[PDB]
């Protein structure tokens, strides 16, 4: 007639990326980054086109896109109201991730090179942490973006004041305090493609403070690194087998050698040894056909193999490897594998961090340094 | 294949910025004829032509890194591109010291730790290339002379 | 997209019933349908009608000609000498498909008059006025007329519509499909002292000009199918719900306080189902009718539910409150997702049954706790795997035979066996739990809200189906709505667990590699059994080592056998630290039984029941004891209890005794540990040291501190030590002596529990505890030592059994003067007399049970007595008792009793196909073939039960014992 389940003795007490991001599609998640592409990591230069309308030299008209924005927003609202009116998932194609539609905000970073950084196509949430005032409080100061949550226990290193609302980017990679600023009155946003220039205005720009890392960047040739390297190659090989139209699913080796050119071919052959065999003569010659007993994994199994956040941690590791390599122990402490290990260990309560040090990304007294120091 | 889109910021003089803003928020293709952008083969020089009036432009490097973040519900935000360049209209000259927001000004001089930026290694490559034009080299740790 | 199989579209139907005669069991009425032809040259219109005598039919007030033929009255010809069951199953499927309204067909074929052909070619409305009469219906609408004198309201006579699925053709002519939605107008002219309850809202109630009868007018503006239309006419006591005011509860006279107490919880069920879904209750009223001699225990129609009165309990009745509570809850779940959103075909029934069962399981989770939810899910999964390994498999969503491994056709609901229908609903709600496991619960509730919101925007239009078919769900529409809200499609999961009809069997064994510190699992599947299929997906395994609980995902492809997973340290055996559990807590474990070289404490293959599986894991006995003691999952404690019966070591006795002593264990685990401890105690005789098992524990928990053999006076206010107290002597009576006789220390203990029982002080009744005491007395009976087939008389009775017989005589006679709540002690004493007759103690005479199986008794007494007669005619090979049972199947007033007799005679058959018996005549084959063919033609559940009985007795081929 009651509960009668002794639950207090048995049980004592989210981010959805785009379908191009969870499927690790090449443009957005690169297979190989060279040295000049690792120096320009997250700072991609303005490339000159060889073919297209902008490849011909001369003046080029920019095109306003406000009929396009409101047409796409009205179309997405029709899709949402036709599907029952709830919240929907829209980012299903690469053409959904254009800047030509939707409400864009900008997000500036305080640090030069953060320990973790999102790739194109990945999602993040805005959480407004609001500590109530002692006793009576009016309610969270309302904010245009994000959802509000009442935080008794401060997520960040410091603690919130009573009656202080702090917005923050929250995802699987990090959690970082953001601060809404209005845009300058002179700056517009030009989206250039091969066909032409397009212009939006911006009105909202956030400044992102020092990140609190939630994912540990691996070290060079570590356990996570070892796994990710061969897992990423295996996922790429499976997706090339899925893309093959020939009934005996067959791929070519120099497609994989074009994608991963730093790999020795012994490793690529090791990945192809199980699940494929080389045909030298007859039909399918110089192809790696799929074995007939091998069941090619489904889409959800391939998604469960490698996560996009592991790819971001690997990209952070190899970019920091390049920067350290170019600059000939203080710098090694500022490497993201050390700082991410230090911060995550401090969050479990293993150890403490010297908050003033050399891992400080500001170079002055502002900002923290995530390097391990004793509890006692 | 897919090529990552390349977004940059365009800064205009304030009267020309007001005319461009009014024409953008209007939304007609009349703006397309009015606003053009010609980038010179220097790579760091241009003309922006507002209403067929030429303005001189420089593509500069920004000290911080910005990221465009799109949303559909204003609760989850997806990163679309990285912005690091600005075509201000009116080398060391092509580096901007200030940031776009008001709190970030002279960021490069004051709020940036001076570990280093970059140049020295391209010169090293050139030096190694010249070195291979040698059979005998003479080098001496030197003093004031 | 829904395209009708009928060439017309039905818009509105008027059902008027006059002259409900209770003495003659007769109704008169008419039916007026408003159809729009969709194809020109409609000519014949085919409607559904059974048992109704059609007097006249007028189309647009012009006299029309009809022809009636029902091929399902006599399925095969009388002069065909076929006697195999595959012939009858194909002929019965063809006969049901020939009256199917889901095809274009129907039983009543009306011919459109000639002058209306220019009205039908350019597609204009047709109004068909049939007037009919039910003369004395067999299973159409049930007349319960008691034989007390007085007026029909003074004796308590009532009518209700009984049947399952499309059975509204049995009391008025209609289009009896779930896809023909129309609006309704229902008038019933009943006696002035009676009330007529039906679907819709009651717009008025006018008197007749003599003021001796009154007409109830109902209107249903939400477009429902004909199959969801019901009726209950009787002298009901009306009770408006004091919390929700559109909900009226109707009971039989003199049962108003029981109705007040019983239906006082229902507003919380309404609040739950309207806050997990975000739609309000779609109908404008809700009516709960409690009746006598019900068809099923709970039936749900549009805006109405019909329960039996045997669910009504008072405030002092426990062990019946959760069962009635969950019957109300599943009736409301079917109100949301069986009556508002309806089916598009007979396929896509798994969608509706799965959503109903799944949201009812969510209600059970919130109400009775997650632990009761896990126990319920595990018992349903064990039920399905037992049924699918027993016979073939249940196929949700077949494609039209698709399932030829069984003996009936799955094309229509009225050819299904009743056990298949039950397992169909069970598998549907477990597959919906699997879809929730792949796509999270909030997205699942968003799917259900989107379906309900499309249906409720559809439910307010007036266009005749231009939008009323958005109230019908299909499989493709359900999967498309899932793909709309989530972006993932479930087509591999749908292809494996819906379209394929099998469960999986896992055999696991591990080995710990000490050198490389790995755990080598070995999981092999039995995929060559008749009910099984091969699993190739991922598989979760949870390993509890000394460093904590870790989950691992294994990829089990066809050629896979050995899975090497890594193991952690053993540094919590170096220092005594607490070992962290599956939840956040940590406990002190006694690590003396653990191996020195392995850190792992237990392994669980598929802990979350994420596949439809049967696991056979080979752990060591100390791992099963650690999993019984320190696990924070009730299904793992239950499976460790189930696996400790093979290890009768005293450490397992200590483990189960520590589970029994432990409050803050879930009570249904301790109730299982009682029976496990009884089995282990029986297996380690000539080793057992002290007293019998659980006796000292019973005297420690439930008896006085100063008197060990006097039980404490009954205070049943804890509800967990009440259940444990009433289940512990029942398991304690299964103790056996080395001589295979129950010890006289446990029998004396049970008799002292019976004598010193005092219930004058608790606020709850004692009927279930005393009934379990009779069950414990029946468990102690060992077979008697008859010498030379000596006649069992009173003098050569066992000295043990004379005390038992005196106690059950006292209990049954005291029940004759002071009755229990549902005659629970009568049922227990009849069961115990059958236990004493099954051994050689009481003479094997069925006359007592034949007197308790008469019509005027309570239905629980009737089914207990008929179970005893079925067991007697199995053991004594009685011909006249089998003819008695078959006669009672043919002509009994209560159809639930007929279905139960066929069910019990299928479960405990008098002979199987392998047996040579004296009861395998050509006469019995002819009787059972006549019972399948004719005789059971009026119920659709007796005919499937007769098909099941013929399959159990004679098999799928020609009866062998025949010329």
């Amino acid at each position: 007639p009651w509960n009668l389940s002794n639950d207090e003795y048995y049980y004592p007490k989210i981010i959805q990326h785009s379908i191009p991001a969870v499927e690790l599609r090449q443009p957005f998640f690169p297979t190989h980054m060279g040295p000049i592409k690792l120096r320009q990591f997250h700072r991609p230069p303005l490339k000159k086109y060889s073919f297209g309308a902008l490849s011909q030299p001369g003046p080029h008209s920019v095109q306003p896109l406000l009929k396009h924005i409101k047409k796409k927003a009205k179309m997405r609202e029709q899709e949402r109201q036709a599907s029952g009116g709830g919240e929907m998932f829209f980012m299903r194609t690469p053409q959904d991730l254009t800047g030509k539609d939707g409400d864009l905000i900008l997000a500036e970073y305080s640090e030069e090179n953060g320990p973790l950084m999102m790739q194109v196509g990945m999602a993040t949430k805005i959480k407004n942490y609001y500590k109530r005032k002692p006793g009576k409080d009016p309610g969270a100061p309302d904010c245009k973006y994000g959802e509000t949550v009442y935080c008794h226990t401060s997520p960040f290193l410091g603690s919130l004041h009573p009656g202080q609302l702090l917005q923050a980017f929250e995802n699987n990679l990090f959690r970082a305090p953001i601060y809404l600023h209005k845009m300058p009155e002179t700056d517009f946003l030009i989206i250039r493609t091969r066909q032409g220039y397009y212009i939006r205005e911006l009105v909202d720009i956030f400044v992102v403070g020092q990140q609190c890392p939630l994912f540990e960047v691996p070290g060079p040739n570590s356990k996570r690194a070892n796994t990710h390297i061969r897992d990423f190659l295996q996922v790429f090989i499976y997706r090339l087998f899925w893309k093959s139209k020939d009934r005996p699913r067959r791929i070519r080796m120099e497609d994989i050698k074009k994608a991963f050119p730093s790999h020795s071919e012994s490793s690529i052959r090791k990945r192809l040894k199980l699940c494929a065999d080389f045909k030298r003569t007859g039909m399918d010659s110089n192809w790696w056909v799929l074995k007939s007993d091998f069941r090619l994994p489904t889409e959800e199994e391939i998604r469960a193999m490698v996560s996009p956040e592991q790819c971001c941690a690997y990209y952070s590791m190899i970019a920091a490897e390049q920067r350290l390599k170019d600059a000939g122990d203080d710098e090694v402490r500022t490497a993201p594998w050390n700082t991410t290990r230090a911060f995550i260990a401090a969050m479990k309560g293993k150890c403490l961090l010297e908050v003033t040090g050399v891992a400080d990304p500001t170079g002055c007294g502002e900002g923290f340094s995530y390097v391990k120091i004793p509890n006692k | 294949p897919h090529e990552l889109e390349s977004q940059f910021i365009l800064r205009l003089p304030p009267e020309y910025a007001s005319t461009v803003r009014r024409a953008v928020q209007s939304g007609h293709v009349n703006l397309k004829d009015r606003l053009t952008i010609e980038l010179h083969p220097d790579g760091r020089h241009g003309i922006v032509r507002v209403d067929r009036v030429p303005l001189a432009s420089k593509l500069v490097d920004l000290p911080c890194v910005m990221e465009s973040l799109k949303t559909i519900d204003k609760k989850t935000f997806y990163k679309t591109a990285d912005i690091c360049q600005m075509l201000v209209s009116t080398e060391k000259k092509f580096i901007w010291n200030h940031g776009i927001t008001l709190p970030l000004k002279n960021v490069r001089k004051r709020r940036f730790r001076k570990t280093a930026k970059k140049d020295v290694e391209k010169e090293v490559k050139r030096l190694l290339s010249t070195d291979a034009e040698a059979v005998s080299t003479r080098w001496e740790i030197i003093a004031e002379d | 997209g829904f395209e009708s199989p009928r060439p017309y579209k039905l818009t509105h139907q008027v059902v008027c019933i006059n002259n409900i005669n209770f003495q003659r069991k007769s109704v008169v009425g008419f039916v007026e349908l408003t159809i729009f032809p969709t194809v020109a040259n409609l000519n014949r219109i085919k409607l559904n009608s059974k048992q109704c005598r059609i007097y006249r039919v007028r189309i647009n007030d012009l006299e029309a000609a009809f022809i009636y033929n029902d091929p399902t009255l006599e399925v095969c010809h009388s002069e065909s000498k076929q006697r195999n069951l595959n012939y009858f199953s194909n002929a019965y499927a063809a006969a049901v498909s020939a009256v199917d309204p889901d095809a274009g067909n129907g039983e009543l074929c009306i011919k459109v008059p000639s002058e209306l052909w220019k009205h039908v070619d350019e597609l204009k409305v047709l109004k068909i006025h049939i007037n009919f009469s039910l003369d004395q219906p067999k299973g159409g609408l049930h007349f319960v007329v008691p034989s007390v004198e007085g007026s029909m309201a003074e004796r308590g006579a009532h009518v209700f519509s009984c049947g399952y699925q499309n059975s509204t053709r049995f009391w008025f002519p209609c289009v009896d499909s779930y896809s023909e939605l129309c609006t309704w107008k229902l008038e019933f002219t009943v006696d002035a002292a009676m009330v007529a309850v039906s679907n819709g809202d009651l717009v008025e109630t006018v008197y007749t000009h003599d003021m001796r009868k009154k007409t109830f007018h109902y209107m249903l503006t939400i477009p429902t199918a004909a199959s969801n239309i019901s009726l209950a006419i009787g002298p009901f006591e009306i009770l408006v719900d004091p919390y929700m005011h559109e909900v009226t509860h109707f009971c039989l006279p003199q049962l108003l306080p029981l109705l007040k107490h019983t239906t006082s919880y229902l507003h919380e069920v309404f609040e739950f189902y309207e806050e997990i879904l975000t739609c309000r209750y779609p109908y404008s009223c809700f009516k709960t009718v409690f009746i006598d001699e019900a068809y099923v225990e709970v039936a749900a129609y549009a805006s109405m539910s019909i329960f039996s009165t045997n669910l009504l309990h008072s405030a002092m009745i426990i062990d019946e409150t959760p069962l009635t509570r969950r019957c109300l809850a599943q009736s409301l779940a079917q109100q949301f997702f069986g009556c508002f959103i309806s089916r598009m075909s007979w396929s896509d029934e798994w969608v509706l049954k799965g959503i109903s069962g799944y949201i009812y399981g969510l209600w059970m989770k919130k109400t009775f706790g997650v632990n009761e939810y896990r126990h319920w899910i595990k018992e349903e999964l064990d039920k399905i795997v037992a049924y699918e390994l027993k016979t073939g498999g249940v196929l949700l969503h077949p494609i039209f035979n698709p399932a030829s491994h069984l003996h009936f056709s799955i094309k229509h609901p009225h050819t299904l066996s009743w056990e298949y229908y039950s397992m169909f609903q069970c598998k549907a709600h477990l597959v919906m739990r699997l879809i929730e496991n792949r796509i999270s619960m909030e997205f699942m509730l968003q799917v259900f809200n989107k379906l309900l919101s499309l249906a409720s925007t559809a439910s307010s239009q007036k266009f005749q189906s231009h939008m009323w078919s958005q109230m019908l769900v299909s499989t493709s529409g359900f999967l498309k709505s899932i793909s709309n809200v989530s972006g993932k499609d479930i087509q591999p999961l749908i292809k494996q667990w819906v379209d394929q009809s099998g469960v999986v069997k896992f055999y696991g064994s591990f080995a710990f590699n000490r050198k490389r510190n790995v755990l080598e699992l070995e999981i092999k599947q039995d995929y060559t059994s008749p009910g099984t299929q091969k699993y190739v997906g991922p598989l979760k395994v949870t390993v509890q080592e000394l460093d904590g609980s870790f989950n691992h995902t294994l990829q089990i492809e066809e050629n896979s056998l050995k899975h090497d997973i890594p193991c952690h340290s053993k540094s919590r055996r170096n220092k005594k630290k607490k070992i962290p559990l599956m939840n956040g807590e940590e406990v002190d474990m006694d690590l003396s039984a653990m191996d020195a070289d392995s850190p792992l404490l237990w392994i669980r293959i598929d802990p979350d029941m994420s596949v439809l599986r049967k696991v056979e894991f080979e752990q060591a006995d100390f791992m099963w004891q650690y999993q019984l003691r320190y696990e924070r999952d009730v299904v793992a404690q239950q499976e460790s209890i189930l696996a400790l019966e093979k290890f009768p070591t005293p450490a397992s006795r200590l483990a189960l005794t520590d589970i029994l002593e432990q409050e803050q264990c879930f009570y249904r685990v301790r109730m299982s540990a009682c029976f496990c401890l009884a089995k282990i105690a029986n297996s380690m005789v000539s080793t057992w040291t002290g007293p019998p098992a659980m006796k000292s524990l019973f005297t420690r928990m439930f008896c006085c501190k100063s008197c060990p053999n006097i039980v404490k006076t009954n205070n049943f206010m804890s509800f967990q030590s009440y259940f444990l107290q009433k289940t512990m002597p029942v398991a304690m009576a299964l103790l056996r002596d080395v001589h295979n006789l129950c010890p006289k220390e446990v029998l004396t203990f049970i008799l002292d529990l019976i004598k010193y029982n005092d219930n004058r002080k608790n606020k709850f009744s004692d009927n279930y505890y005393r009934a379990e005491m009779i069950d414990a007395l029946a468990n102690s009976v060992t077979p008697a030592v008859s010498v030379n087939n000596e006649v069992r008389t009173l003098d050569n009775l066992n000295p043990d059994v004379r005390l038992i017989l005196e106690e059950i005589t006292r209990f049954l006679n005291m029940e004759k003067l002071l009755p229990s709540y549902r005659h629970t002690i009568t049922v227990s004493c009849l069961r115990a007399i059958r236990v004493l007759q099954k051994n050689g103690h009481v003479p094997s005479d069925p006359a007592l049970f034949k007197s308790y199986a008469e019509y005027g008794h309570f239905v629980d007494i009737r089914i207990a007595a008929l179970e005893a007669v079925v067991d007697y005619t199995k053991v004594d090979r009685s011909y006249e008792e089998l003819q008695w049972l078959l006669n009672m199947i043919q002509n009994d007033p209560v159809p639930y009793v007929r279905h139960k007799i066929l069910n019990m005679l299928t479960k405990n058959p008098p002979f199987t196909k392998n047996m040579e018996s004296p009861l395998c005549n050509e006469a019995l084959v002819d009787q059972l073939w006549k019972l399948m063919n004719s005789g059971t033609s009026h119920d659709w559940r007796l005919r499937c039960g007769a098909v099941d009985l013929y399959f159990t007795l004679f098999g799928l081929s020609r009866p062998s014992c025949l010329p």
